[PDB]
């Protein structure tokens, strides 16, 4: 599976 | 493809309130919660929005913040191990799951370090 991609802060 | 989310309350339980178990929620919760890399762990991981076929195959218990920290509102844990071992398993889903490097994992170490610092301080 590809992942859940790009992630930033919040 | 999503789940019931896991129980928050336990009500043949008997409320028993203890400085560890408020320091559970009070100092490593809120300090969690309130980090920049909180929100991928708010809430469970909902594999309809997110187009995730295979998360629930591979995670067979799912665990979240959002489902620790009601349940210490909620009094559902006896000891602070057994609330411990949900943040474990929140973090283990997020390195099993997930590729060594994703961007999630960076932010599950980065929380992990901090969750394992305030439970080096819990108090006796």
């Amino acid at each position: 599976h590809p992942g859940k991609g790009v992630k930033s802060p919040g | 493809t999503n789940p019931p989310p896991p129980e928050t309350s336990n009500p043949n339980k008997p409320k028993r309130q203890t400085n560890q178990l408020q320091y559970l929620l009070r100092v490593v919760l809120k300090t969690l919660w309130k980090h920049q890399f909180a929100w991928p762990f708010q809430q469970p991981v909902d594999a309809v929005k997110l187009n995730l076929p295979d998360y629930y195959k591979i995670i067979k218990t799912p665990m979240d913040m959002g489902t620790i920290k009601k349940r210490l509102e909620n009094n559902y844990y006896w000891n602070a191990q057994e609330c411990i071992q949900d943040f474990n398993t929140m973090f283990t889903n997020c390195y099993i799951y997930n590729k060594p490097g994703d961007d999630i994992v960076l932010m599950a170490e980065a929380l992990e370090k901090l969750f394992l610092q305030k439970i080096n301080e819990l108090p006796t």
